[PDB]
């Protein structure tokens, strides 16, 4: 019934259609009939000319549909029961509505069917079932003075960390991950999808107690490394770390894990290892942003390519869900939406593998 | 599928039968004046009820309201509606009852029209055409 | 349908003649009542007198087709039913093409009936076949010698500015935007699908307090340009600027949008950000100009492409919608109804961005 109202409403005014057209498409209809004299309601619309009983009887005609729908009888029928066109928004509304119902009554039910005919994925079911049915402040970085153009890392934003191959945007998501774990009290978690989670600990092992080029590695130490071992070990075993070096995983599987973890524990960052090699990267962009926001903590996703703005942005969106873009190069934060865009310069050591204040 | 003005008259009742801050208003402007005799008679129950001092809602008033009217009074406060009127709604509404005498009206000089040409009286029927013409603008 | 709309739009305006007859003649009707009416209608026209029921009820009866019609019957029938006479045109332009088809199908089909009776011929066959087959006002623009030409800027036409990449049309179209909102009191409606909102506003920002080599892009400024842009920020702070970056947008939501803002705050101009990018051309161009009638607001379009006509044509119709047609070179006013076409002149600061008079 609400559905011949918008349909009579344009008929009448008919500037109705445009608060229609910025609510439904035909597609919302549920008649056939609506559906095609909609579709010809906007398709004359794209002109033109304007719309109104004759022109569109006409568009109808022209496309062969106008006997398809009632005649121009059930045109004029809804022309002339309609008696007002300030509703339509509506109405508009009320059929966009009963179409989201039958979308989700549809994709809901697709899954229910494509439960038996699978077996067989269990995961890939699972995850285009969420993919069908979804259709100073802060955090201190440790850093002094990337802490003040940023003020955190705060919780709901997404920051992206890019950097070509070797520069050290690993070693630089790991101490970031480090300080917040040793120096505050709040709970990090690593996704390391490239290197293991053993040969992930000594580099952050290595970055504390100062430890190594002695070295780990190769063998034998001498007592003032084995002295220091100890601490550096002794400190990073209250730390709240955790990582997880699952081979290369998919984003609801990050988002699973994340969401059991913040309400046994806590919670305050999740540092993904790179983006590029998780499993096209805008549906993926798109997905770590919401996870931001739902936890209401700073993902911290690393991103693989001078630099500058489309580098990455040639590969996969990314640019419009980060709100904060990085890059390893100097630790150019090209754009953030807290406020300031520049340059902060840190010191690398190599030896220790970390990255230090100036 | 019912004519424009009919479902105003409807759905004028279907709003003041649930708001009886709404029948205030349709009462200074529409008698009725109502054009369907079950639409007046509705409207006399309507009315009265609140100059009743009387609270409002349907539960009561298709409770009174003698039983021929119930099955129609019945089935308008059921109708659909959002439950709030848009300020030009009702005026938009009002002025389809209001002006109905007035389209009523043009068909006695349609019958004066075609009255002349069965006479052959071509031009004066023309005139005639001419004048709703002008009646049919308003 | 479309046939009776003409003539019943006639017994309304009934200036809806003139352009029914630029596009129709009354062989175009293919019901010969309404041949006959449209011809009675045309021969009225023809001194005369004006064109209303009883004149024209009159030519029927005296060429003796009265009841040959309808009666008047049929005649006010026609006037009766239709509602509006802002169409004709239309209508006018339906028939024509219906007229067009029919014309088609006989001289085609008279070539087949001609396949079989000739033989013979071949030559004249296939010659005559192709033979048979081939047949100030205004808003003002803040520049003083570009009102002159134009006397704005005006409600209900659709201005494009064309210019190859990097000429300034964009920073053209910015400097009018903003000298209509800081300078008169009516809101712009910018549509920036290239460039990002906040890039936008510094290139206006720049263009106002004369600031900028020092830079604000380039972090740090003087006393000079910092006790600048407080002025610039306050000045166009009051401005009635809107911007829209939405990254590609269809025109159905162009026109929606601005069409919200004209009933809540006013809107005075519609400057979208260039044609060639919204989301054939042809179909759109036709939309624009509907936009700019609808709104009784000078929508101005940017174009991408010496310069001259076909520079742009042979893109797009776009030269029969336009209404006024510029060029960036030199500001070519190569087309326009309003009055004359021609050169006028004007210097660019670049440093600050602007457009400035001489």
């Amino acid at each position: 019934e609400a559905e011949q109202a918008v349909l009579g409403a344009v008929f009448l005014d008919p500037a109705a259609l445009v608060p229609a057209s910025e609510i439904l498409i035909p597609e919302d209809f549920y008649r056939a009939a609506h559906q095609k004299i909609f579709h010809a309601m906007l398709r004359v619309a794209d002109r033109g000319e304007p719309v109104d009983l004759v022109t569109v009887t006409a568009e109808l005609a022209a496309s062969e549909q106008l006997e398809e729908i009632g005649g121009v009888s059930y045109l004029s029928e809804l022309a002339d029961a309609v008696p007002t066109a300030a509703n339509v928004e509506y109405y508009a509304r009320i059929v966009e509505e009963k179409s989201v119902l039958r979308r989700l009554i549809r994709t809901a039910t697709s899954i229910a069917q494509d439960g038996y005919t699978r077996e067989d994925e269990i995961d890939v079911l699972l995850d285009e079932a969420d993919r069908k049915i979804m259709e100073i402040t802060g955090i201190p970085t440790g850093f002094t003075e990337l802490d003040r153009m940023t003020s955190g890392f705060q919780r709901s934003d997404l920051i992206i960390v890019a950097a070509r191959p070797s520069v050290g945007k690993t070693a630089f998501a790991l101490n970031i991950a480090q300080n917040v774990a040793t120096k505050t009290n709040e709970n990090v978690a690593i996704f390391s999808l490239e290197m293991s989670a053993q040969q992930l600990v000594m580099r952050m092992l290595c970055a504390e107690g100062n430890i190594n080029a002695q070295n780990l590695r190769t063998g034998k130490l001498t007592p003032e490394d084995w002295g220091k071992l100890t601490m550096a070990m002794g400190s990073l075993s209250n730390a709240g770390i955790y990582i997880d070096d699952t081979p290369s995983i998919r984003v609801s599987d990050i988002r699973a894990k994340c969401r059991r973890l913040k309400q046994e524990s806590g919670l305050g960052m999740i540092v993904i290892d790179y983006l590029q090699l998780i499993q096209e990267v805008s549906e993926i962009s798109r997905s770590l942003k919401a996870l931001a926001r739902e936890l209401e903590v700073p993902v911290i996703a690393l991103s693989q390519l001078r630099p500058m703005m489309s580098d990455i942005r040639e590969s996969g969106s990314i640019e419009q869900d980060a709100d904060i873009v990085a890059f390893l190069y100097e630790i150019i934060i090209a754009k953030q939406r807290n406020g300031p865009v520049g340059t902060v310069q840190l010191a690398f050591i190599k030896e220790y593998n970390k990255f230090v204040n100036l | 599928l019912l004519p424009a003005f009919q479902n105003a008259e409807r759905l004028l009742l279907a709003h003041m039968m649930r708001s009886r801050d709404v029948a205030l208003v349709v009462q200074e402007r529409i008698g009725g004046r109502f054009n369907i005799e079950e639409h007046r008679a509705l409207a006399a129950y309507i009315y009265a009820f609140y100059e009743e001092g009387h609270e409002a809602d349907p539960g009561a008033l298709i409770s009174r309201i003698p039983g021929e009217l119930q099955p129609l009074a019945s089935e308008l406060s059921l109708l659909l509606i959002a439950d709030d009127v848009s300020e030009q709604e009702l005026e938009d509404y009002i002025r389809h009852v209001l002006n109905r005498p007035k389209w009523l009206m043009l068909k006695v000089k349609e019958q004066e029209k075609t009255e002349a040409e069965r006479r052959k009286d071509f031009l004066t029927a023309a005139r005639i055409a001419k004048e709703m013409i002008e009646m049919k603008k308003m």
